[PDB]
């Protein structure tokens, strides 16, 4: 029954310090306690009891636990601090997590270089073809990405994967698979894969002929 | 320099008879000494068992090693009867945590368990779950017993005075 | 130390049962409490309930009572976990965590996680196909149609490491995942230079090595 809200999304840039918010109603009359879990490892307490420190945890880590908002604060932030952050308390016998905020590091737009890939021979003998689109070392995240067969857009036939952010260079890349099947392949064309970004003026278009 | 302590595994320092006690002593040769009453026990391991406590393993513990000084007396209670509300202290400091446990004789079966702070009810459980406080108020002293049904009839613990304290 | 080690990884077909176990090492194992909480895909850690493992006392999240069943067995320090009529919802990554300062109001150790799929699919596993570089370049490995997660991809048996991007992989309307793995390189050594991607499947034990040319 009871509600912690965190915020989705905290974004810092290096070496500056970066807070990350829990809500809860009168969230001050309990000990608030936090973990960090980096994108594919096991959850990790980084404070507990609003402000206590675990043996091995940087002291940039700070708690606070006042009010109807805990607060966890890093200090001099770094590449590894980069992970989700979730609060925990123990409300009537039963323990409960926030929502968990994403550490984002911020820096310079940087434009995608677009490279397209048609589908392989021997994925054409399988009677299914995958038309690869691939979007390199951007910043920001977001980007928008259009399939075009013979000037004919295409919608719900192309699934989108993101890499998280990078650990030296801090950007992101995009790899969009447009699926066809291998009679609808061969019946078109050009296959055009159009891509929008923040550090881009004009659209960039790159695409091939089948054959 | 350094002084040994005794550690208590668990945590509760009032037991009941036939319980499973184990005492750990902390310092730093690799032997270790025990007395009971101010009386050496020949046991010189790190850690002491009581496999089956019995009321005469009541009394204050002491350890030391070559390494650290005599400790601080660590009492214990051995008691008798079939229910006992267990803690591991008997003051607390405001905002700290409290963790009681309502215990039956060898674990008897323990169903509707009660935990009771001056005479009135606090918390009520199906089965026999442990009794908690995230944070100790000031409103939280008093005396405390648990209240179940041991096997058969219903059996009222002990009572424990607990007592919150500030700065 | 303080160890939590889990089991493997599972496949599971919707309306069966889940049982994960969880062997503790390096404390005194009736002394502390054992969460267990799950991470859905993509999602956030999820409290399930604990167990305390001298008394085999239980507490459990009320989204699970009725369904989640936890055991202990303190002759091998093992808590056992158990969910029944599994559904696609249920697939997660499933923690043990011990319970800190003698009882569950956090958790200050945590186990490896134990992966649980529940699909009408079965174990298959992946086709790799080659992503041509065309005429700074770039060239991948295509690693479609697999079951279940995961799949990891290494380039030239890991000589090369830097510039290369394996992308989450992406479940299909088909029930399968599929995944991309790539890399830039100079347009210079695409003559000269071979390229292969060293895919390993181990929930289906398929080890593939693709040669992506020109
Ligand atoms: C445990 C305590 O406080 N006092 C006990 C007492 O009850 C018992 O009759 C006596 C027998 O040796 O030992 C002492
Ligand atoms: C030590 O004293 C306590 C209380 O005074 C008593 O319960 C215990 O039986 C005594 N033990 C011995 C060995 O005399």
């Amino acid at each position: 029954s009871y509600v912690l809200t965190q915020p989705s999304s905290v974004s810092v840039a290096p070496g500056q310090t970066a807070t990350i918010s829990c809500g809860g109603h009168n969230i001050g009359s309990k000990n608030v306690h936090w973990y960090q879990q980096r994108p594919g490892q096991s959850p990790v307490l980084v404070i507990y009891q609003d402000n206590k420190r675990p043996s091995g945890i940087p002291e940039r880590f700070s708690g606070s636990n006042s009010g109807n908002t805990a607060t966890l604060t890093i200090s001099g932030t770094q590449a590894m601090d980069e992970a989700d952050y979730y609060c925990q308390v123990w409300d009537n016998y039963s323990v409960l997590f926030g929502g968990g905020t994403k550490l984002t590091v911020l820096r310079t737009v940087a434009a995608p270089s677009v490279f397209i890939f048609p589908p392989s021979d021997e994925q054409l003998k399988s009677g299914t073809a995958s038309v690869v689109c691939l979007l390199n070392n951007f910043y920001p995240r977001e980007a928008k990405v259009q399939w075009k067969v013979d000037n004919a857009l295409q919608s719900g036939n192309s699934q989108e994967s993101v890499t998280e952010q990078d650990s030296k260079d801090s950007t992101y890349s995009l790899s969009s698979t447009l699926t066809l099947s291998k009679a609808d392949y061969e019946k078109h064309k050009v296959y055009a894969c159009e891509v929008t970004h923040q550090g881009l003026s004009s659209p960039v278009t790159k695409s091939f002929n089948r054959g | 320099l350094p002084k040994a302590v005794v550690f208590l595994e668990p945590q509760w320092y009032r037991v009941l008879e036939k319980d499973s006690v184990t005492l750990k002593c902390q310092g730093a040769d690799q032997s270790t000494q025990w007395f009971h009453n101010e009386s050496l026990i020949s046991s010189q391991a790190s850690s002491y068992f009581i496999d089956a406590a019995t009321v005469d393993d009541s009394g204050e513990y002491r350890c030391q090693t070559q390494l650290s000084t005599l400790s601080d007396p660590v009492q214990l209670e051995v008691h008798i009867g079939w229910l006992l509300l267990q803690a591991p202290r008997w003051v607390f400091k405001e905002e700290d945590p409290i963790h009681l446990r309502c215990h039956s004789w060898k674990n008897t079966a323990l169903h509707k368990v009660t935990y009771l702070q001056n005479g009135k009810g606090r918390k009520y459980f199906h089965h026999n779950s442990d009794f908690y406080i995230p944070k100790a108020t000031l409103k939280d002293s008093g005396s405390y017993f648990c209240r179940g049904l041991v096997g058969s009839k219903n059996v009222s613990s002990e009572t424990v005075q607990i007592t919150i304290t500030q700065g | 130390e303080v160890q939590l080690v889990q089991s493997g990884a599972e496949v599971k077909k919707p309306g069966e049962s889940l049982k994960v176990s969880c062997k503790a090492s390096g404390y005194t194992f009736t002394s502390y409490y054992m969460h267990w909480v799950r991470q859905a895909p993509g999602q956030g850690l999820e409290w399930m309930g604990a167990i305390e493992p001298m008394y085999g006392s239980t507490s459990y999240a009320q989204k699970f009572q009725g369904r989640v069943t936890m055991t202990r067995d303190t002759s091998t320090s093992t808590v056992y976990m158990e969910l029944s009529s599994l559904r696609s919802e249920d697939t997660a990554v499933y923690y043990c965590a011990r319970g800190s300062a003698y009882y569950y109001d956090f958790a200050d150790y945590w186990g490896q996680g134990t992966l649980v799929t529940v699909s009408s699919a079965s174990t298959k596993g992946p086709s790799v196909f080659p992503l041509a570089p065309s005429s700074t370049a770039a060239l991948g490995c295509l690693v479609k149609d697999y079951f279940p997660e995961p799949v990891t991809v290494s380039w030239n048996s890991g000589a090369l490491t830097s510039g290369v991007h394996t992308f989450p992989a992406v479940l299909q309307s088909s029930g399968l995942y599929s995944l991309s793995s790539v890399v830039t390189v100079p347009s210079s050594s695409l003559g000269t230079q071979t390229y292969i991607c060293n895919v390993n499947h181990k929930p289906s034990n398929t080890k593939v090595d693709k040669k992506v040319e020109p």
